[PDB]
């Protein structure tokens, strides 16, 4: 009926991580290779390779992330990675607009915006959806966080040597959202179980940006636009 | 293998 | 006494290249990731990238290298890139300033500039001192689209593989080269040796940008500020 | 290798 201590210091740290690592200001944003509306893939590319920097150094601060070993880190970071950066670009994301938007107009992704990165405007469709979705469950700061770090500790991902110690990591964590919506979010009994889905929703999420991405980086004038960080943690070579 | 990764893991 | 037809259509295939890869307005330049005054490396490697692309250009314009092998292009590019690069960097050097200067004020680019992308301010002495003597040698178009050409078609690369074919196209290019001064350069009977000193000297400034690119290039956090590209050109791959 | 120096010499 009341959160224990350690329950506590979790969501202390994951709070904070995400405050460390999630400039509210998007001041950076205008260090990438600027916008042009394949025209927005180099733009793109410099977003999500900035968010995948951030998404590093937020898993660095997931308790007990450090102690496993560094190839499992990648492991979990290669393949959780696209997944993390949709699920915190929520927090860019407008329901009034359907679009993200990043403390300005250069920096409104919308839509139109995005299938100027190669995708198809059908395979976004889910995408925007999911967002839309997640916005409609208002999560508090801790329960969005705590979605994060459950999400890339989840041990059902190609690579990962132990599968035991990160379930431990992942229930542990999911012990601290459960009790959090239970003791501290009014007319929350249902939500646990949405967002849940929601993870499921992204291994989906996920899986249609592979077979995007694999078109865009075998065509060597696509690839060449990408940043070294992104070729690698969404490469296909194996620790 | 995974070079940057690496690098920014530590 | 007079430059032969094919001596002509020689020079006229250079030049025009040169205008079709050489920007004069340098309005690109907005598209690279922002300069900001290791600070300038994602600047400095775009725009360097971003030449790599036009000398590639460049390039497959002159007089057979495209009957050259894939292999033997690409062993001529690699060595020489930097080169031609340095070459064609001296149509913005500027001898009042000593700056490279782009078509604006935040595309000029001086020595404290460009030691903020990793180098020592003295193994940069030899580059500027290098602009600044090819600059006083007011090369005319033919001359300096001539060099780089020459430059490229040097067979005393590492990877080459017809230096038989390719001493061919380069003699041939030294031939209206020398004639083109003596028929048309007016107080130049000294000028072809003066050239020829250049291309020396380029090689070892060639041999110093790759001992510094091999230091930044061994630190993953400044690899990856690199291009895929750059990192392509400049990297110890082998076909 | 050399995925893009090809690719831009075709
Ligand atoms: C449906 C699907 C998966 O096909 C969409 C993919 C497009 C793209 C992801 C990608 C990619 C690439 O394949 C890369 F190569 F891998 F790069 C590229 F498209 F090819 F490039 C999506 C994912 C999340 C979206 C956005 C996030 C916004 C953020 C702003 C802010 O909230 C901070 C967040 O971290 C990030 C808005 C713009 C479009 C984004 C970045
Ligand atoms: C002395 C020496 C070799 O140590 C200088 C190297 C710095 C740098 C080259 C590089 C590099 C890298 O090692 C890269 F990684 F390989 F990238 C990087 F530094 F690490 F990045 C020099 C070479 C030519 C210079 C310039 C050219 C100007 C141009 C403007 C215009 O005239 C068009 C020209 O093509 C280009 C001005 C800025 C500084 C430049 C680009």
């Amino acid at each position: 009926h009341m959160l224990s201590d350690e329950q506590m210091q979790i969501i202390n740290s994951l709070v904070e991580a995400h405050h460390k690592t999630y400039d509210d200001s998007y001041s950076d944003f205008v260090r990438f290779r600027p916008p042009v509306r394949l025209s927005m893939l180099p733009h793109l590319a410099d977003l999500v390779s900035y968010s995948i920097q951030k998404v590093i150094g937020f898993a660095k601060m997931i308790p007990g992330f450090r102690d496993l070993t560094a190839e499992d880190q990648i492991a979990l970071l290669k393949s959780s990675a696209i997944e993390i950066i949709m699920l915190r670009s929520n927090q860019s994301f407008s329901l009034e607009d359907m679009s993200w938007s990043c403390g300005g107009p250069d920096f409104k992704y919308c839509i139109n915006d995005v299938t100027k990165a190669g995708h198809t405007l059908e395979l976004l469709e889910p995408l925007v959806k999911f967002q839309v979705g997640l916005k409609k469950l208002k999560l508090h700061e801790e329960e969005h966080v705590l979605l994060m770090a459950i999400c890339l500790l989840s041990p059902d991902r190609p690579g990962v040597q132990d599968h035991v110690r990160i379930e431990a990591l992942q229930d542990r964590l999911c012990d601290v959202l459960q009790a959090y919506i239970r003791i501290q979010h009014p007319g929350g009994r249902l939500l646990y179980a949405k967002m849940i889905q929601k993870l499921a929703d992204l291994r989906s999420l996920n899986e249609e940006h592979s077979k995007q991405y694999r078109s865009l980086s075998f065509q060597p004038e696509h690839s060449m636009q990408l940043t070294p960080l992104v070729l690698e943690v969404f490469g296909s070579e194996v620790s | 293998k995974h070079k940057i990764l690496h690098r920014l893991l530590q």
